């Protein structure tokens, strides 16, 4: 069990932006997290990838 | 080209664009030459374009 005050603990968030080569993406929520997703193709493999991240 | 669907190898055979060529020329020189003496061309020719040009 923890017992704490609202000043002990202190939590920071960043959503990493969409450069300028990457198809613009969407972006999303988690706890109200701004999440910053974006896709990519890969010929090679001949498949999309999605990633989701902060 | 083709693949199986679902193959676990995603390599694709890529095509190639190949043009050719040949070439045409001049080879040959047609022609038709004609000599008269003076004592012809004063004497026997009568008519040159019907003597001579249209042959």
């Amino acid at each position: 069990a923890y017992l704490w005050h609202r000043t002990a603990f202190i939590l920071a968030y960043r959503t990493p932006v969409v450069p300028e080569g990457a198809k613009a993406g969407a972006s999303f929520s988690a706890n109200g997290v701004a999440l910053r997703w974006l896709a990519d193709y890969d010929y090679s493999q001949l498949g999309d990838r999605t990633l989701l991240d902060v | 080209n083709r693949r199986d669907l679902r193959d676990p190898d995603r390599t694709v055979i890529a095509s190639e664009l190949v043009e050719h060529s040949f070439g045409v020329t001049l080879d040959k020189h047609v022609y038709a030459a004609l000599k008269f003496t003076d004592e012809q061309r004063t004497l026997d020719i009568r008519d040159y374009t019907k003597q001579v040009l249209m042959p």
